[PDB]
RNA sequence: GCUGCGGGAUGAACCGAACGCCGGGUUAAGGCGCCCGAUGCCGACGCUCAUCAGACCCCAGAAAAGGUGUUGGUUGAUAUAGACAGCAGGACGGUGGCCAUGGAAGUCGGAAUCCGCUAAGGAGUGUGUAACAACUCACCUGCCGAAUCAACUAGCCCUGA
RNA sequence: UAGCGACGUCGCUUUUUGAUCCUUCGAUGUCGGCUCUUCCUAUCAUUGUGAAGCAGAAUUCGCCAAGCGUUGGAUUGUUC
RNA sequence: GAAGCUACCAUCUGUGGGAUUAUGACUGAACGCCUCUAAGUCAGAAUCCCGCCCAGGCGGAACGAUACGGCAGCGCCGCGGAGCCUCGGUUGGCCUCGGAUAGCCGGUCCGGGGUCCGGUGCGGAGUGCCCUUCGUCCUGGGAAACGGGGCGCGGCCGGAA
């Protein structure tokens, strides 16, 4: 009932707006890996954008003001609010079932993450064009638990691998024991129908 | 590095389109964004196609540029594509597809009732297969 | 002038009514392009009074005729001259473009002069066309093509499909 | 205009071998080895012959100014050919007109000090890049002799030494003093 | 004003359209990434990269001028009797010529401006000397080897801001 | 053409004045000074720089640059 | 004149890292040469961010104690029974990283190299397993030696974001 979305590799508003679209219906959409999520354009352009927004404060009592978020898991959060209507008690309630985290924990590790083609960089930028990374962006402004991000991802990626291995295996044997069965086995109503 | 190549006497195959699922022969390239496409023996006249439209395969025909079609159509039952055609892994992906589209439901039930007799003594070998390599590695 | 979709060649004979002064007019004849008869009647009439003392009221239309192309099936290369207005004056300019019909060259044209100058269909006039041989073609945009057994990739191919499966665990290869 | 095809076809000599597992290229020769990443260029290299194994570089449908790319990478191909064949030295001069310019190596050319520079009591401490070695050369007066492989590497540590040294506050007509690299050439000769 | 309604986010005059209460279909102006209904079309051609991009009459911002940043066009001039770039060689004599003068010996000035051997050298394009010397250029030639040079013109972008 | 640059010509500003009277006449308390906060840059100095008719020093013209300072008094109600 | 408040009217202290602007540079084509740029690299500052410091959210964690007195009261495990408020779902998918001018699988040999299949992806999410089952009983063929569910026991914490 959830969708749990990778972050590496889509851009910012195109993945955003499909999120937010998809939440006003019901779905659960969980963003995992958000350090990872592209933004187009020179990095010295985004950062530079990024300051300016920075800039814009209430005058009379900051604290009292617009909250400025260094984590990209919140920044990613504050575009898909921009495009939910916040306002109003429907994109209030619509705003729970968003759920943008850095990196990917233990809740998600072991679930299988989704892709979504309309946002990836590789379909969207021609290869020419320049990119900014949301993680180092972030990093460059406020943002002090990247080393960390990194640390466990660098963890749960050899956890993973070991396990893709074992997962590996286990389809050798498989197959071994498809090729090694084909007396009893005749199934020809599976190629007629082809699987 | 770029195995494929369109030229004169590339033979294509059209995903979409009015033409969607035929095979062309590409005659000549005209704008760096469609060619013209013969297709003699698939039914199908001579007209101009974007690249975009049309997908590449790997047999090649031996065609002169701009040639006519009497010269094109000999040359295609020369080379004899379409009997070839068949025997390869992507024809019959597609006819697989085909044929899971083409399902009934009598056909789903016969399926999903072959799955239960034939993925169950596969996965009792499995559990066998996977304890004598278990055993094997022991000492 | 719209120029919507693809254009059409119509063949368009008119002369003057016949006056006391003088009968039988010499029947001027003009090769238009237009989609459809009816602005090529009004091209044509425009194009007839900037040339010759001749209007809608005293004058007439003999015969409006679709004009096929004499080869569909061939690869032609075109020669267009252009007597466009730009937004601080008018140029003429010799284009070239390789396509299969006249009609087709011809909306190749508009669309590129539309696209690279910002110039409208309203201030276009399609001088001549005429089709030139693989040996008078000057361009090079157009002589790189001439030259057999050509051979060229189609690398870093789009999806083109990014919304069908829009949730999947793939990533596409795109080669 | 969309250029159909630009190639650029690079020798390669029978001292040296070359490989690729994609965008990156590796040259492995008698001194060393270099290996760089071209995944910023989109362009194909593929190496062909046996015995003589010349390196083409192929870019289809380029702008004019992504054909420019194909010649830089045949080039810095060659860089790397030339550098793990013969080396990079590069012999930078110091201009001491009044002021005694005194530098000395630190750890195996890998640190350069640089004391009484145009008087001044700050000592400059110029670190080289890892694969560059510089010593001072004999039979000459105030030179340094910076050798090493990668070109990208020893002109860099070159135009750092060349930077360390700078007037300011100044004029730059006057006072002509500092290190300059006088001479650029290679470690072995015949070639 | 005497006037609601759909678009221009917002609105007195803009664009459609005028008004009893309802159900179905269609549409004008406008729009189809999300706010927000509809392009989630296997849409077409081409231009554009900004460290201040750009994004729709009134409407809420900008000029003269410039760009070896790209993309088109026009008028022209050179090149197998081997150019344009690059490397290398020559770049002389009458003559340190005529008006000047503290010095002008091609180089601060006015007018002029030719001649002979050459393969080519201009009474000399610039640097430099108070002047002479020296560097360099027009010009010719040696190597390479096939296209190249110059001036305008207008679309985006950039400086001007 | 380091620095200026006439004859001409193209722009920004509302820190001067002026033109109109659109809101305010059942009242928006109309000069200056004292205290205090913030912002702007068309930068006086300070940090890092380029150019001079920059030998050094002292200077002049610009570039990214508002983070930090830009005082004490005589007479004047004075802004000046 | 004690104590306390107070004075630049006495006393003590006030600190560094990153990406970079202007600028100077490396390699280097476009454009045979040149060029800081066209792709890529380097140094770079009272400016930008953070570090130090100030307050800690309708932010969350770790730990202690958790109701005597005489009938009580409150926790943990295993529980059978009734009733009330809420609003939402009609099988679950237990996972390599990474590119898009490249990568997946299988493997003899010396984490990498070579070779062999697959490649508009079929060891494929247009995917695959559990599956579309109304229940009970008699009796035959194939498969099945794990048995098949666990209010059950012991060994490992397997995995800290
Ligand atoms: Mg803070
Ligand atoms: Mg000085
Ligand atoms: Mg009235
Ligand atoms: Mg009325
Ligand atoms: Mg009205
Ligand atoms: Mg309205
Ligand atoms: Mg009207
Ligand atoms: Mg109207
Ligand atoms: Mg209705
Ligand atoms: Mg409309
Ligand atoms: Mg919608
Ligand atoms: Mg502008
Ligand atoms: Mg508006
Ligand atoms: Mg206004
Ligand atoms: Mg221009
Ligand atoms: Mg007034
Ligand atoms: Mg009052
Ligand atoms: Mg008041
Ligand atoms: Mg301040
Ligand atoms: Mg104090
Ligand atoms: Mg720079």
């Amino acid at each position: 009932q959830v969708l749990v979305l990778d972050g590496r590799g889509h851009l910012l508003g195109r993945l955003a707006a499909i999120v937010a679209k998809q939440v006003l219906l019901g779905r659960k959409v969980v963003v995992v890996r958000c350090e990872g999520i592209n933004i187009s354009g020179n990095f010295y352009r985004n950062k530079l954008k990024y300051l300016a927004f920075l800039r814009k404060r209430m005058n009379t009592n900051p604290s009292r003001g617009p909250y400025h978020f260094r984590a990209p898991s919140r920044i990613f959060w504050r575009t898909v609010r921009g495009m939910l209507p916040h306002k109003t008690k429907r994109g209030q309630a619509a705003l729970e079932r968003l759920k943008v985290l850095d990196g990917i924990p233990p809740p998600y590790d072991k679930k299988k993450r989704m892709v979504v083609p309309a946002a990836l960089k590789v379909v969207r930028l021609k290869p020419t064009r320049k990119f900014a990374y949301l993680g180092r962006l972030a990093h460059e402004v406020g943002w002090k638990y990247q080393a960390v991000t990194a640390t466990l991802e660098e963890k749960r990626k050899e956890k993973a691998k070991m396990h893709y291995r074992k997962k590996k295996q286990i389809l050798r044997l498989r197959k071994q024991a498809e090729k090694n069965v084909e007396k009893k086995i005749c199934k020809f109503t599976e190629v007629l129908k082809t699987n | 590095v770029f195995r494929r190549y369109v030229e004169v006497g590339r033979v294509a195959y059209i995903s979409f389109g009015p033409h969607a699922g035929k095979l062309v022969a590409i005659v000549d390239v005209i704008d760096q964004n469609r060619a013209l496409v013969d297709g003699p023996c698939t039914r199908v006249r001579r007209q101009a196609m974007p690249f975009k439209c049309m997908q590449l395969t790997d047999f090649i025909l031996k065609f002169p540029h701009s040639a006519r079609q009497k010269y094109v159509r000999k040359a295609w039952e020369k080379a004899d594509i379409n009997t070839k055609w068949a025997a390869t892994r992507w024809a019959k992906k597609i006819d697989a597809r085909e044929r899971k589209a083409k399902m009934t439901d009598f056909d789903r039930f016969k399926v999903m009732k072959a799955k239960k007799m034939r993925n169950r003594i596969i996965k009792t070998e499995v559990k066998k297969l996977q304890r004598a390599a278990i055993l094997k590695a022991s000492p | 002038m719209k120029a919507s979709g693809t254009l059409r060649e119509y063949k368009v004979v008119g002369r003057c009514l016949p006056t006391p002064k003088c009968h039988t007019p010499p029947l001027y004849r003009m090769r238009i392009f237009a989609p459809n008869h009816v602005v090529a009647k009004s091209r044509f009439w425009y194009f007839v009074s900037q040339l010759k003392k001749m209007k809608k009221s005293s004058g007439e239309i003999v015969y409006c005729g679709q004009v096929f192309e004499k080869s569909p099936l061939r690869v032609k290369n075109f020669g267009i001259w252009l007597r466009y207005d730009s937004r601080s004056g008018t140029h003429n300019m010799y284009r070239e473009y390789r396509d299969l019909t006249t009609a087709g060259a011809v909306t190749q044209c508009y669309r590129d002069m539309g696209a690279r100058h910002r110039a409208r269909a309203h201030s276009i006039q399609i001088m001549k066309v005429e089709e030139i041989a693989a040996g008078k073609c000057r361009r090079p945009a157009v002589k790189q093509f001439h030259d057999s057994k050509i051979k060229f990739p189609l690398p870093h191919r789009v999806l083109r499909r990014q919304h069908k499966p829009r949730f999947t665990t793939k990533r596409p290869n795109t080669f | 205009m969309k250029t159909i095809l630009s190639n650029q076809t690079v020798d390669i000599p029978e001292n040296v071998e070359i490989t690729l597992k994609g965008r990156t290229v590796i040259v492995k020769g008698p001194r060393g080895t270099l290996r760089r990443d071209f995944n910023h260029i989109n362009v194909e290299l593929s190496l062909l012959g046996k015995k003589k194994k010349r390196l083409r570089v192929d870019k289809w449908w380029g702008n004019r100014k992504e054909l420019a790319t194909v010649r830089t990478i045949c080039s810095h191909v060659q860089n790397m050919i030339k550098g793990v064949t013969l080396g990079f030295r590069y012999k930078m001069r110091s201009v001491y007109a009044h002021f005694p310019i005194n530098v000395v190596i630190q750890e195996n050319g890998s640190l350069v000090e640089i004391r009484n520079f145009l008087g001044e009591k700050y000592i400059r401490r110029v670190r080289m890049r890892t694969g560059v070695a510089c010593s001072v050369s004999q039979a000459q007066k105030d030179e340094l002799i910076l050798e090493g492989n990668d070109i990208e590497l020893v002109s860099n540590s070159a135009a750092l030494i060349q930077q360390a040294t700078t007037v300011k506050n100044k004029d730059i007509r006057k006072f002509l003093d500092g290190i300059y690299v006088s001479e650029k050439g290679t470690v072995q000769q015949a070639d």
